[PDB]
RNA sequence: CGAUGUCGGCUCGUCGCAUCCUGGGGCUGAAGAAGGUCCCAAGGGUUGGGCUGUUCGCCCAUUAAAGCGGCACGCGAGCUG
RNA sequence: CGCUGAAAGCAUCUAAGCGGGAAGCCCGCCCCAAGAUGAGGCCUCCCACGGCAGCCGGUAAGGACCCGGGAAGACCA
């Protein structure tokens, strides 16, 4: 997983979710998971 | 950890 | 286009009783309660249950949709009930019944016992199939993931415990 | 013509049920009593406040997340010893003193401020056992 | 939870298959019960025992009327046993058999007042290479203006010794009912002859 | 400036966490073993020697590891000098 | 990392709810501890003493003193 500032859609495919007051980014490729921090 | 070594103020405290 | 709004069609007979903060469903398969939020109306009509929101705000919106499957899925539960089935593969591992556990050998040092929780029941057909039979839909989810969280699918090889119709991506090896 | 202070008087007694009542609002209001503020003769410099029973301290309401966010804290004197209990676990294990502490800092610091804390008494469950004052319920 | 009062005795090794096993010897038996700690009356529960019978003159009042409540015979050590509810009233040597581990609790050899290093196993200073004065003395004990004092609980000389210590998991190697002697395998805290307490171990 | 004794060592520590190891993890250009990378985690632990006043560093032999830092570059009404 | 799941016909570990999950947190183990002035509880012992919430005395259960000492200990304890 990434953690970052800049969590950014990286594909078609990405998913933009915000669980428990945190911006994650979700994905079949799990390449693209990312949480930010 | 200073690296430029620190001159001492006093000199050693010397019998009068 | 909405959920919330879709009426929930009763077979016949199973009875949906509405309380406070709870809707009691009776059904041939056993009972289940389903907690509603005292901001959603549960109306019991001919033959069909309706939830109706007090508002259009976004809590309102939310509530709705949740409690009507919440609704369904109680109903579904009680007259033809849920079941999920799992398909071991892998040469060594197999699962075998015992009296009402469920032993799994999935290539560590050991089988693995599984107990079945009140309302579930295990069924194995072939030795390479487990079947998670229970009345709650949240309650079968859970155990079906229980079991193949014992040896999930591996990310190299065709082997493990496979969710039935879990397709089967896997990345090279070399 | 100067100002009247009074004889010492007898105090009065006093039933409230904290159930559903928020913390902080209930707090003022049992610092009030304590202090005798509700009294017209009222001196500063003498305790003269009720004594209040409070019941159902346990079933204490509480707005926002702080269940789990409230932190009392208390300092041993060792290297080490702050010690961090949220208000939940406060509550699983010495319910009475959610109330009681919350109430004391709205008392003054002195003497006859952390005299008039101990003409409090906080209960959980819906019984006291101060039964031969039989206090006046009082609804707040 | 079965406990027993006693007095430690001695340290030997007995043999047992080929191997020679430090044991400590402990006068166990007999301990009479005297009174009975119950949720009703005491809010907890335990068993008080007696030890070691002692001269009706040297008894007082009180105390006295303590034992014929129970009657039993006026004895110099009363102690309780938490969660213990024996089925007779006298608790023996015979509820221990060997192959069990045992709890020990007594009070340790007194050192009296202690210096750093026995007390502390602190190191002290060089004895030579210039060392003045400083060779069983501990060094620093704080910083300087931040905090500007010493934290509680700082390891420092004084008092060590004759306090209690309970050493865990020991084996119960023999026991002589007969003779209400207990075996133990290894050390116990205590001088000989001094009073101890053999408990049901708290360990796997 | 009618004095706030100054490097390094010794001793005694304690705290922070930008975590060296042990624990829990996601991604891997992750077959396995072993690595890289990032996330959580400060409970405990973090060796002995050669060299130089040295801190630092290099080296020897190990290790689960041989962390980096604050505390008047912690600590001379504690010692060394 | 999931289950069930809307807002948002799909999806989503979450917005209602529920699992699982660290040598870390809380209990657990060992030790101190009612000056915890909020000074607790239990067993037991003496008890209506003489004279003008007080005072002065004689006692009770007990206690202290002094002595012989002690793997307790600087004195004290
Ligand atoms: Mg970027
Ligand atoms: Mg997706
Ligand atoms: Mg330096
Ligand atoms: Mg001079
Ligand atoms: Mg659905
Ligand atoms: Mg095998
Ligand atoms: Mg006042
Ligand atoms: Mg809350
Ligand atoms: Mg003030
Ligand atoms: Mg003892
Ligand atoms: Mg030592
Ligand atoms: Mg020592
Ligand atoms: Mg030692
Ligand atoms: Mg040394
Ligand atoms: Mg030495
Ligand atoms: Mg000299
Ligand atoms: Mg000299
Ligand atoms: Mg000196
Ligand atoms: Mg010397
Ligand atoms: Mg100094
Ligand atoms: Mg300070
Ligand atoms: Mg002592
Ligand atoms: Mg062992
Ligand atoms: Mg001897
Ligand atoms: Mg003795
Ligand atoms: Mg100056
Ligand atoms: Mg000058
Ligand atoms: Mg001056
Ligand atoms: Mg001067
Ligand atoms: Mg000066
Ligand atoms: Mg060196
Ligand atoms: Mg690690
Ligand atoms: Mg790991
Ligand atoms: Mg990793
Ligand atoms: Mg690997
Ligand atoms: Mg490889
Ligand atoms: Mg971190
Ligand atoms: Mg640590
Ligand atoms: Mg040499
Ligand atoms: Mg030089
Ligand atoms: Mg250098
Ligand atoms: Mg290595
Ligand atoms: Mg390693
Ligand atoms: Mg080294
Ligand atoms: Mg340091
Ligand atoms: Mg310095
Ligand atoms: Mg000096
Ligand atoms: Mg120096
Ligand atoms: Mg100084
Ligand atoms: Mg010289
Ligand atoms: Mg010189
Ligand atoms: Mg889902
Ligand atoms: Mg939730
Ligand atoms: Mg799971
Ligand atoms: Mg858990
Ligand atoms: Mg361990
Ligand atoms: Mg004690
Ligand atoms: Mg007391
Ligand atoms: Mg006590
Ligand atoms: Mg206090
Ligand atoms: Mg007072
Ligand atoms: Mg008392
Ligand atoms: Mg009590
Ligand atoms: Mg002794
Ligand atoms: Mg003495
Ligand atoms: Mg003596
Ligand atoms: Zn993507």
């Amino acid at each position: 997983m990434k953690v970052r500032a800049s969590v950014k859609r990286i594909c078609d495919k990405c998913k933009v979710i915000r669980r428990h007051g945190r911006v994650y980014v979700i994905c079949e490729n799990p390449k693209h998971k990312q949480r930010q921090g | 950890r200073r690296i430029r070594p620190r001159p001492p103020r006093l000199p050693r405290p010397r019998w009068r | 286009s909405r959920i919330g709004r879709l009426p929930i069609p009763v077979p016949k007979g199973v009875s949906v009783e509405v309380a406070p903060g709870r809707v009691k469903v009776k059904g041939p398969k056993g009972e289940l309660e389903v907690p509603v939020s005292p901001e959603m109306r549960v109306v019991v009509e001919e033959g069909v249950v309706r939830v109706e929101r007090p508002s259009d705000e976004r809590r309102h919106k939310s509530l709705h949709g949740l409690t009507r499957t919440l609704i369904a899925n109680a109903v579904k539960g009680v007259s033809e009930g849920y079941s999920k089935e799992l398909l071991i593969k892998g040469i060594g591992y197999r699962a075998r019944l015992v009296g009402r556990a469920l032993e799994l050998t999935v290539g560590f040092s050991h089988p693995v016992v599984v107990e079945p929780p009140e309302g579930i029941t295990f069924e194995v057909p072939e030795p390479t199939r487990v079947r998670v039979s229970g009345i709650d839909k949240q309650k079968v989810g859970q155990v079906a993931a229980n079991i193949r969280a014992i040896r999930k699918p591996s990310a190299y090889h065709e082997k493990g415990i496979y969710y039935a119709g879990e397709p089967v991506r896997l990345k090279p090896g070399k | 013509m100067k100002t009247y202070v009074p004889k010492q008087v007898e105090p009065r007694w006093v039933l409230i049920d904290a159930e559903g009542k928020t913390l902080g609002r209930l707090a003022t209001k049992i610092a009030t009593l304590l202090r005798g503020k509700h009294r017209p003769d009222w001196t500063p410099n003498v305790a003269m406040g009720d004594f209040v029973v409070v019941v159902n301290a346990d079933k204490i309401r509480v707005t926002g997340k702080k269940l789990e966010q409230k932190i009392y804290t208390r300092y041993s004197g060792y290297p080490g010893g702050l010690k961090k209990i949220p208000l939940e676990k406060m509550l699983a294990t010495h319910p009475e003193r959610v109330l009681e502490h919350a109430v004391k800092g709205m008392l003054p610091k002195g003497p006859l401020g952390r005299r008039l804390f101990k003409r409090l008494k906080v209960y959980a469950g819906p019984d006291h056992p101060h039964q031969a004052q039989r206090p006046e319920k009082l609804e707040v | 939870m079965k406990g027993i009062l006693g007095v430690k005795v001695g340290m030997t090794r007995i043999f047992r298959d080929d191997r020679a096993v430090p044991v400590t010897v402990i006068l166990a038996g007999p301990c009479p019960v005297v009174q009975r700690r119950t949720p009703e009356k005491d809010g907890y529960t335990a068993v008080q025992l007696g030890f070691l019978p002692q001269n009706p003159k040297r008894v007082n009042r009180p105390l006295k009327g303590h034992f014929a409540k129970a009657g039993v015979e006026p004895v110099r050590i009363l102690r309780e046993i938490r969660d213990f509810n024996p089925e007779g009233d006298t608790v023996t040597v015979e509820i221990f058999k060997p192959g069990e581990r045992v709890d020990v609790t007594g009070t340790s050899k007194g050192r009296g007042f202690a210096g750093v290093m026995k007390r502390w196993n602190f190191a002290g200073g060089p004895d030579s290479h210039g060392a003045h004065k400083i060779h069983r003395h501990p060094g620093s004990i704080g910083n300087r203006k931040t905090p500007g004092r010493v934290y509680k609980g700082k390891k420092m000389a004084g008092h060590y010794g004759a306090e209690r210590v309970t050493v865990m998991n020991l084996e119960v190697v023999d026991v002589i009912p007969e003779e209400n002697l207990l075996l133990v395998k290894g050390a116990v805290p205590g001088p000989n002859g001094g009073l101890v307490i053999v408990r049901e171990t708290k360990k796997a």
